């Protein structure tokens, strides 16, 4: 019925140090991805300061 | 398309973003994937038809 | 967070995210430009408050 | 209010050319991170054959 799907997840009372360490959201994106039997097509993941991460995985059909 | 996440671990919040094309990909899996890693004790998801054929 | 974009030439349909954070970050101006840019005849969107502070 | 406002749209009957074109793609979604007010982190643009473009700009601040 449309082009994609689109989840818009908000996520609370995570665990604080995986949220702030940027190594582990970007293998368990990465992981995602492959999850959903995407393909990855580029990723790019930066760590904030004093905290917070920032990562984005562009895929395909 | 893209998955993205944006933490604030200050807060133990994190805005994801799971956007996929085609019958092959299910954002729900990627969804499942996360909420585990992150250890997420509450969640709230919304899904959207992108681009739905009745409109292009 | 980020400015998203997918399109569709074959359709002529664009996917537009605009995720900004703070109050001196105004979405609304990307949306303005991106419209005009790419010459957008009609348009849906959909606004969300992303970490609402009620809910962290 | 909230940490961050997302605006989720949907872009009908557009030039198609300029939706083609990644290069000019990569220029306007840089120009608009710019209008918002928003500082620029990291850019990715990825042309799909035959035809197709997908792209992300990073922000922060
Ligand atoms: C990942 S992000 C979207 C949010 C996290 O990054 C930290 N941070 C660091 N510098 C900035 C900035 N200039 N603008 C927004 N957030 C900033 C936030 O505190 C949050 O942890
Ligand atoms: C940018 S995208 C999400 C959509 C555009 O890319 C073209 N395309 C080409 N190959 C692929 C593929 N393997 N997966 C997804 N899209 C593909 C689409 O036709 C559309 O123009």
């Amino acid at each position: 019925k449309s082009l994609g799907r689109h989840l818009v997840a908000e996520f609370y009372e995570c665990d604080r140090e995986v949220l702030d360490n940027v190594q582990l959201i970007e293998q368990e994106m990465k992981q995602a991805a492959y999850e959903s039997g995407a393909t990855i097509v580029t990723s790019t993941f930066h760590r904030f300061l004093p905290y917070g991460v920032s990562g984005v995985v562009v895929i395909s059909e | 398309x893209h998955l993205t996440i944006h933490t604030w671990p200050e807060y133990g919040y994190a805005a994801i973003d799971l956007f996929t094309c085609g019958e092959d990909v299910d954002p729900w899996k990627a969804f499942e994937h996360l909420k585990k890693a992150l250890k997420a004790k509450r969640v709230h998801v919304v899904e959207h038809e992108r681009g739905r054929y009745d409109e292009i």
